[PDB]
């Protein structure tokens, strides 16, 4: 029954789908009415490569007025899911501006996985035309892919909390990366 | 050598810290939102704490060498007289694996980005800078442990001998929490 427990923290601008992803991972039913700002942390038993593993999951408040409060949950962290929304090129822009500096500063040698939220919106008309209202299109998978490369993530995984597509897969990658163990401090010193 | 100490020595973002903010100020933003109150409680957590500007916010208690081999436990008590570390030197066995464990108390406010910077000198030549992000912590009665990632002491004929160390703690605000020097000596074996 009992198992290895790995700590996982999820970061990203606000409006990117952090809380929803988590809800659906526990509850299994996408919020019908009301979305909490922050989901209470909890743990998920998940079975990966036929290994019983336990995953402590922390939602966060991505708004700037918590820039000081938020890092309280970084210590202990085994892996970081860094989120952006696929329907917001503005959130993807913020990845190497705000998120990875903060994370590479607070969790030096901790692996990251780039998580593109709300796939279901990539080919949704309303979305396509609201972005076009300001000369934008939804984020391309090949754009996200090299971001992951640019920030040096473990990998790039994309999903949709609403439709469930790829959510299961997202956390198995996280587990895979938590069970990884070879990093730092690059021979220094001496 | 003593000269080529400087070759050995040649083996050497930006995040920006948050606008300053008090715990009381934090607890009042979005006071309406029940999920956000609980989030705060999970991190701070269930209130209540000290607040008189007068005590320092962070106080570091011991720095300790964790390492299976070792025959004594090895510790710097950093509550006593830091002055008198200039007068003794710790042996560390060449080539061993160790971790460093730091105990400290946070009293009053959030420490943001606490770190431990450690400068190591020999024959007046700085030969290593190292720093471990200890990270962010809120105030609580119970003290905090923090272990650095595993490392190995160096070895060889050169590496054996006497080092002079300047350690300090700071944070993303540049608070000078503590500074001190001590001595280290690297030997073939442990003392005890
Ligand atoms: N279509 C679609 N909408 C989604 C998906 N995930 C989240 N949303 C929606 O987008 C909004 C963002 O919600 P949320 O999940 O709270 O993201 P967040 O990053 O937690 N925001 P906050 O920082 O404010 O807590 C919600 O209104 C939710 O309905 C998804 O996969 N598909
Ligand atoms: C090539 C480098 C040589 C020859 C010397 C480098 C040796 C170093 C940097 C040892 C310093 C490491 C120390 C002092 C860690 C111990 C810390 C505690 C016991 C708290
Ligand atoms: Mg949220």
């Amino acid at each position: 029954m009992a198992a290895i427990r790995k700590k996982l923290v999820i970061v990203g601008d606000g409006a990117c789908g952090k809380t929803c992803l988590l809800i659906v991972f526990s509850k299994d039913q996408f919020p019908e009415v009301y979305v909490p700002t922050v989901f209470e942390n909890y743990v998920a038993d998940i079975e990966v490569d036929g290994k019983q593993v336990e995953l402590a999951l922390w939602d966060t408040a991505g708004q700037e007025d918590y820039d000081r409060l938020r890092p309280l949950s970084y210590p202990d962290t085994d892996v970081i899911l860094m989120c952006f929304s696929i329907d917001s090129p503005d959130s993807l822009e913020n990845i190497p501006e705000k998120w990875t500096p903060e994370v590479k500063h607070f969790c030096p040698n901790v692996p990251i996985i780039l998580v593109g939220n709300k796939k279901d919106l990539r080919n949704d008309e309303h979305t396509r035309r609201e972005l076009a209202k300001m000369k934008q299109e939804p984020v391309k998978p090949e754009e996200g892919r090299d971001m992951a490369n640019r920030i040096g993530a473990f990998g790039y995984m994309e999903c949709s909390a609403k439709t469930k597509d790829g959510v299961r897969e997202v956390f198995e990658m996280a587990t895979r990366a938590a069970l990884q163990a070879r990093r730092g401090k690059k021979k220094s010193g001496c | 050598t003593a000269e080529q100490l400087a070759q050995i020595a040649a083996e050497n973002v930006n995040y920006k810290p948050p606008a300053q903010k008090s715990i009381q100020e934090i607890q009042e933003l979005d006071k309406d939102d029940e999920s956000l109150r609980k989030y705060k409680e999970a991190l701070l957590g269930r209130v209540a704490v000290s607040a008189d500007p007068n005590v320092p916010n962070v106080v570091v208690t011991r720095l300790t060498l964790v390492c299976s081999t070792a025959p004594g436990p090895l510790e710097l008590d950093l509550t006593g007289d830091l002055e008198s570390f200039k007068k003794q030197s710790f042996v560390l066995k060449e080539g061993v694996e160790y971790r460093i464990k730091i105990s400290f108390r946070v009293n009053r406010e959030i420490v943001s980005g606490m770190k431990y910077i450690q400068h190591t000198y020999r024959k007046g030549v700085k030969i290593d800078k190292t720093d471990y992000m200890v990270g962010s912590y809120g105030p609580r009665a119970e003290e905090y442990e923090f272990l650095t990632p595993m490392e190995e002491a160096p070895k060889g004929m050169l590496a054996r001998g006497s080092y002079n160390i300047k350690s300090r703690f700071t944070d993303d605000d540049r608070t000078d929490h503590l500074s001190w020097e001590w001595n280290l000596t690297i030997k073939k074996e442990w003392k005890d």
